[PDB]
């Protein structure tokens, strides 16, 4: 009834969707077969006459391997076969390939299934698009689909949980190129874009989870827990319910500035669990710690503009107010002069469910801090030099040109990220 | 009046401090949001029923007796509370019937009040997009490669400044062309908020 | 017919589930055992 | 036979109204199924003020619940006292106002307001004589504040002479729950000033302080704060529902409190609020109730009375009490604190006495203070609104819902006019 | 002792009649074996209106079932009350009319019509006194429309003075079932205007809406629609069957409803039609019944009364009720909605009261409205008929059954004249 349509594009999108849907199935009690032994699942699942609940999700990818892993995995009887959409040729880390030549038919079929899915929803709170800025499928096809949704669906709230490349560590070479292109695209389509960095989540797993060998499964589990914390107010009741439509108005000062840091707390393994108090004040301070940011961007360089806190579990409103008042009186945390309030608290009575086989511990309290802060322009500043350093020699440019792209598009994307730099500088300024 | 004057002062100071034009500003992007909202509402209202959704209930039960209202219960009979959708297909509700443009805004004068400009040639920023594209084409024809040196940072013109705002989408043009007759039926004329 | 009996059984089950959710909501809303004003024990209203 | 139509707006308003209806149903001996089980004649004597007779012995609250999102009143229906309400009185949308006053007043509330007024008219016309309407909601929220202001405007237009009572949860000073609280509050204060006849100001942080100092709770949820607010809500009208030695209806309280039409904002408080530890140690007496009443910590509004001066102050006492005791106590209070009381009003206390106290209390007293202290609350709201407005943070949402920019200017101007009125009467000298 | 001869035509007519007889037998306490197990004297007091006594205690309906295909009344016999009907009253042919009005009226209906009239005359002569006949069938079908109209003509010739009441299921406006529905309806309306004294227009789409919006059902089969039709068919004649404080027979209803002979087409509705959830929550009073009665959503005719003007309107209430209440409610309705009522009739409501409500219900009320709104339904049927007749599609089947193309034009002209009369009395001004 408060349905949100889930879209997962590219390898990273689909692989974080794996963890997300495992988490949602565990949270609502839905077995992998499709049915469970009120109406809290309607946000993520549509129940059929036979009792089988099918998730309102769409797995879009131009490479068949990742989707076939889902088709053969434990969740083969849960997902809809036509909802899993598989391409023939991968985008090959080419934004032009994923946005101009291969992506057209796939996105047409994607909008077909998305229209069918949205028909089965009475209301529609919005879309949750999980993709990977830094690869052709994520960048190109994701940008194309976001344009499609923005134009046709229109005023539905699209939350893009994008993963940008890390400052130093990376796995692709044209990753600055396609990242700049997809940021140029999604600056104008998504309503709230959640920033993620693999380096930051790796550091989180290394220090807090004590995982010396973090992997994509752990990263995606953490991301899934963050998104479940985001959506807990849609599916479970609690004091200070926060809505998907409430997020933007409470968090977006200006149309372009909608990129948001996400930070979960606590991140503690079972062995370290139940050994500290993990009170509301302590978990709030941990959430505001610079290291807890899921993006390699120090909050101290910038100033917070808005901070939306999602509390899950046994949280009392005086405790949230006392913790946040201590945060305001803290000297390290600095807000802009023009947003004296800058805080959007929302509590929920459902503690975060734990995935068996994971490292996260069963904690009766959880906080997801999603903050709009002017600091995040630093990551765009990094990519703005990573891009132009290669573009000066026009390396790998012919690959993008071959699939229907032009020098003007590269130049315009660089211009637009420079514009975003100036926008962050200006929101930081008095 | 005093707050208007301070808006000019604040915007001038910010533009001086940063370097971008006062029009290409975070604060002065409210009208763009309003135009986008109006466009989305009009595009949602102007759709054939298949595009609006092939829902058997929405298509038949609402349409019967031209009631156009559906009962959505919120649980069992014991809840007994439900939503009347009360949706009339092909008509804007009176609340959203109004189109709004700022006619006194000094900065919005070049566009002419914004609004809906529902004709495809009028969507977005046609003049700015044409000028930017022509300049790019002239540079390409003269062989003037851009981004020669990394120490030269980009100018930083906005999406609307370069003519790639959300209202400038090629999909927006295509879909308004598709839905044009019904879009005319809903909104016969573009208000011309400037005058 | 058996249909009416099954419908009545479903209605009773719905009532029981609603009572369970109501108990959960009351327990979560109230923080201390006694009443905050007019100090007195408080229970679920019930009386049905 | 002077009926009151209750209306609840937004999540905060709906929760507070549900707790209030639980309290009033208890006070009138109504079980959650609606049957009367009070075993007391006075409880049924004036049950028609809040309730209507159903087909059986059931009694239905004359309450109308509004929202733009279904979750809050799904929880309300599934709550302990959710089954009393007629489902036809639940007027809700599908897409909630995203804490956007513009969304709750112009775009999304405008379609729902037709059904809202239809239900309001249906409930009001059935009333024999209508004392008025009471609307519970929160400033600083989209659906709550927006629909509350819109409905208050509509009801003011339809029923000009009928009483308008509002219980608005004003945003707290230190901690702001939502970011756009100053915008929503400034927009809603503008409407309440113009339309609402009588308005109570509430602050969550003041409630936390009172419940952690006086009541000394360890983990006070919104359930306990809503219980306090509901206690005040009952105590304000108990003279209508029960016989009183010196009774006072809502209009009598309004006449005795409001000196000038726009200075109708009040800070309210309830006594005696006692911690469970010192319940046996305290002496439940009229002087004790008065001293606890006039304490600055007892006020549920953030503003403290000491900074301002009391224009007027009403106190509705409940219980078998000595009117001489009450009058002497209040005269002694005014004499001792003459600095805190306005000079040009010879008597600053409106004492009411009801013969029926709430269950468990042999005596009780609710306090309603019109003082110039609320000036500082409005001043803080203005200081936040100016800071956010100056740069237009989050203003594009209100612009995109079809609101002129000068609507904010007009709201802020009216609020500053109210502030300067309070200052002028605070420093106004006799002759 | 004023007998009514029930006749069913076509599969739709037969199923509606089966549901109606089930409902009537339940009201009179007759088990499907025909024996009386009702345990109430008023039930047997006037059972002879619809039933005849067999050798034992068995009661046989005065019903006559008509068809050209045997499967439909095979299903009727297989239905729960299939064995009460006398087997000799089943008149049915070999080849069903393929939705062909010409086949059901001229070629195949001619042979069966002799047997049909024989059974009708045999049932009518057994009657002590005959109020008349009630014929339930569906326009837009071959055997139903054709045989019904032909039998109606024959019975009108035989017994001109006796009442003829028709329950015709006019093809639905939006969603049509068969292609030739406009042809059959156009041919049948021309016959009904000339022959039928009193006619009720029913629409499956209107029944679906009443059961979707009032009854709030999920998957309403034809059985539910037939159940509502049967409830109204009972409620119209319950005055003949039960004692009433102010009784009114079919002839009285026709006299008070029909101002001019050709304007005898009515829209009908039943109250209280209630959802399961709000059964406890609804206040079951005469004003509530009237409010639900005059709602357009309660009409079983697709045409909404708001567009037209109520020429006349009868309200047959059932239950121990206040005649002052009923009369005041009717006068208040007329005064409030005077725009929707014709001016040159001082009182447009014929109120009747029966003392015995339907089983399970404390109260009920059936409404019969003669209003000019049905003009738009006939207009729409003409808008389909003219479009198809311009290109003469599917006309060859009718032409091959031996009916002139002149008959189509004459029927269309008659229907257009009826539309013109309805508009004329819609816009007629007094003096
Ligand atoms: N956090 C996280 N990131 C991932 C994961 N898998 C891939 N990524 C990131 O996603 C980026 C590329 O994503 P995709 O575009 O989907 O890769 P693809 O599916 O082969 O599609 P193309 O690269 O366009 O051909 C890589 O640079 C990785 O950094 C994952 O499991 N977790
Ligand atoms: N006393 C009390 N206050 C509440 C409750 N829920 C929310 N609030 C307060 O109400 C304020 C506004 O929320 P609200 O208007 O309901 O949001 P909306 O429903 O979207 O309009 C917030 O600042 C909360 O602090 C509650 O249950 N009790
Ligand atoms: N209300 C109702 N309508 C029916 C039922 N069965 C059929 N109809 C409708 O009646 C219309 C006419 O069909 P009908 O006259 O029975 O066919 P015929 O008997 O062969 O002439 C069809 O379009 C059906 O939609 C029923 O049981 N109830």
């Amino acid at each position: 009834m408060r349905e949100v349509i889930s879209i997962h594009i590219g390898q990273a999108g689909i692989q974080v969707g794996n963890a997300c849907w495992e988490l949602y199935c565990l949270e609502h009690g839905i077995q992998p077969d499709g049915q469970m032994p009120d109406d809290a699942f309607n946000t993520f699942f549509s129940e059929t006459g036979a009792g089988k609940h099918v998730p309102r999700c769409i797995f879009l990818d131009l490479e068949p391997t990742v989707v076939d892993e889902v088709r053969t995995g434990t969740y083969r009887q849960l997902f809809h076969p036509e909802q899993l959409i598989s391409g023939k040729e991968d985008a090959a880390n080419n934004f032009a390939r994923g946005h101009y030549t291969i992506g057209k038919e796939i996105v047409d079929l994607a909008l077909d299934r998305i229209r069918k899915l949205a028909d089965n929803c009475t209301g529609l709170q919005g879309f949750l698009v999980f993709n990977a800025v830094g690869g052709g499928t994520g960048s190109g096809l994701g940008s194309l689909l976001l344009e499609r949704l923005s134009v046709d669906y229109g005023k539905k709230s699209k939350l893009g949980f994008t993963v940008y490349p890390s400052p130093q560590v990376s796995t692709a070479v044209v990753e600055p190129y396609n990242s700049v292109l997809s940021t140029h695209s999604l600056l104008e389509h998504t309503d709230v874009a959640v920033m993620l960095d693999n380096e930051a989540i790796y550091d989180i797993c290394r220090r807090s989870l004590d995982i010396e060998r973090p992997t994509y499964t752990n990263l995606n589990r953490l991301i899934a827990q963050v998104i479940s914390s985001l959506t807990a107010s849609l599916r479970f009741d609690g004091a200070l319910n926060v809505d998907i439509t409430e997020f933007q108005t409470n968090l977006v000062p200006y149309p372009r500035i909608h990129f948001m840091l996400s930070s979960y707390a606590p991140i503690i393994s079972a062995e370290k669990a139940y050994h500290e108090q993990l009170s509301v004040a302590e978990i709030t301070n941990a959430a505001f710690e610079p290291a807890s940011m899921m993006v390699k961007c120090d909050p101290r360089h910038g100033k917070y503009m808005a901070c939306c806190l999602m509390y899950r579990g046994d949280v009392v409103p005086k405790d949230v107010n006392a913790s946040v008042a201590t945060i305001k009186t803290k000297r390290t945390i600095q807000f802009v002069d023009w947003c004296p309030t800058g805080f959007k608290c929302g509590i929920n009575y459902q503690p975060p469910t734990v995935v068996p086989g994971g490292d996260l511990a069963k904690v009766q309290r959880a906080v997801c801090m999603i903050s709009n802060s002017t600091a995040i322009g630093e990551i765009f500043s990094r990519l703005d030099h990573k891009f132009d350093l290669m573009y000066a020699k026009r390396a790998f440019v012919h690959w993008y040109v071959g699939e229907g792209m032009e020098e003007g598009e590269f130049s315009e994307a660089r211009e637009d990220l420079a514009a975003l730099e100036k926008d962050f500088e200006e929101v930081g300024a008095e | 009046e005093q707050q208007q004057a301070k808006w000019d002062e604040v915007s001038s100071t910010l533009a001086y401090r940063v370097g971008r034009a006062p029009t290409e500003l975070a604060m002065q992007r409210g009208p763009a949001w309003r135009t986008r909202a109006e466009l989305t509402e009009l595009l949602y209202r102007a759709q054939p029923r298949d595009a609006r959704g092939s829902n058997p209930d929405e298509v038949w039960t609402a349409s019967l007796r031209d009631a156009w209202e559906r009962i959505l219960p919120l649980g069992s009979i014991f809840s007994g509370l439900a939503i009347k959708i009360r949706d009339r297909p092909g008509e804007l509700p009176a609340t959203r019937a109004a189109r709004v443009g700022r006619p006194l805004d000094p900065l919005l004068a070049p566009l002419g009040g914004g609004g809906t400009t529902l004709s495809p040639a009028t969507l977005g920023h046609p003049a700015a997009a044409a000028a930017h594209a022509q300049h790019v084409a002239t540079l390409a024809a003269n062989g003037v490669m851009l981004g020669a040196t990394t120490n030269k940072p980009p100018l930083g013109r906005s999406l609307s400044a370069r003519g790639r705002a959300w209202e400038d989408s090629e999909m927006l043009k295509q879909r308004v062309a598709e839905y044009g007759t019904r879009l005319r039926a809903l909104a016969p004329h573009d208000p011309d908020f400037g005058a | 017919s058996s249909g009416g009996q099954q419908l009545a059984a479903k209605d009773t089950a719905v009532k029981e589930a609603r009572q369970a959710r109501a108990v959960n909501l009351y327990s979560k809303s109230h923080s201390v055992s006694h009443n905050i004003i007019t100090g007195e024990p408080i229970k679920f209203p019930t009386a049905g | 036979m002077r009926e009151i139509v209750h209306i609840q707006g937004g999540q905060c308003g709906n929760q507070i109204g549900a707790k209030f209806w639980e309290v009033v149903s208890d006070e009138h001996g109504i079980d959650p199924t609606g049957t009367y089980h009070g075993d007391s004649d006075l409880q049924l004597e004036r049950i028609n003020v809040y309730f209507n007779e159903a087909t059986g012995g059931r009694y239905v609250p004359r309450a109308i619940l509004m929202d733009l999102e279904p979750g809050t009143m799904d929880s309300v229906r599934s709550g302990p006292y959710g089954q009393i309400f007629r489902p036809d009185n639940f007027v809700f949308g599908q897409t909630g106002a995203g804490n956007n006053w513009a969304k709750g007043h112009y775009t999304e509330g405008a379609e729902l307001i037709d059904s809202v007024l239809d239900v309001v008219r249906k409930e009001a016309e059935s009333c024999d004589c209508l004392q008025g309407f009471q609307v519970c909601h929160s400033l600083g929220g989209g659906t709550g504040s927006g629909m509350g202001t819109l409905l208050i405007s509509k009801i003011r237009e339809e029923y000009p002479d009928r009483m308008m009572l509002t219980f608005s949860v004003v945003p707290s000073p230190k901690v702001s729950d939502t970011v756009v609280e100053p915008y929503n509050a400034t927009l809603s204060v503008h409407q309440l000033v113009e339309n609402a006849d009588e308005c109570m100001v509430l602050d969550n942080e003041a409630l936390y302080d009172i419940c952690f100092r006086t009541l000394k709770l360890t983990t006070p949820t919104f359930g306990d704060l809503n219980h306090l607010i509901s206690a005040v809500m009952s105590g304000i009208t108990c003279c209508l529902r029960f016989p009183g030695q010196l009774n006072a209806d809502l209009r009598k309280l309004a006449v005795n409190l409001i000196p000038f039409p726009r200075l109708h904002f009040f800070m309210v408080g309830f006594t005696p609020l006692t911690s469970r530890g010192s319940q046996q140690y305290r002496a439940l007496t009229v002087p004790e109730l008065t001293q606890q009443m006039w304490d600055a910590k007892n006020m549920m509004c953030a503003a403290d009375p000491r900074h301002g001066r009391y224009l007027t102050a009403s106190a509705l006492f409940r219980g078998r009490m000595s009117t001489k005791e009450v009058d002497e106590q209040m005269l002694n209070v005014q004499n001792k604190n003459s600095s805190y009381f306005v000079e040009w009003i010879p008597n600053n206390v409106k004492s009411s006495v009801c013969d029926i106290p709430p269950k468990g209390l042999k005596m009780s007293a609710t306090f309603i203070g019109n003082s110039t202290a609320i000036q500082e609350m409005f001043k803080r709201v203005s200081e936040q609104f100016t800071a956010m407005f100056r740069r237009k943070a989050f203003l594009h949402w209100y612009t995109g819902e079809g609101m002129d920019e000068m609507e904010f200017t007009e709201a802020e101007s009216n609020m500053n006019d109210l502030v300067s009125e309070y200052q002028q009467y605070q420093d106004a000298s006799a002759e």
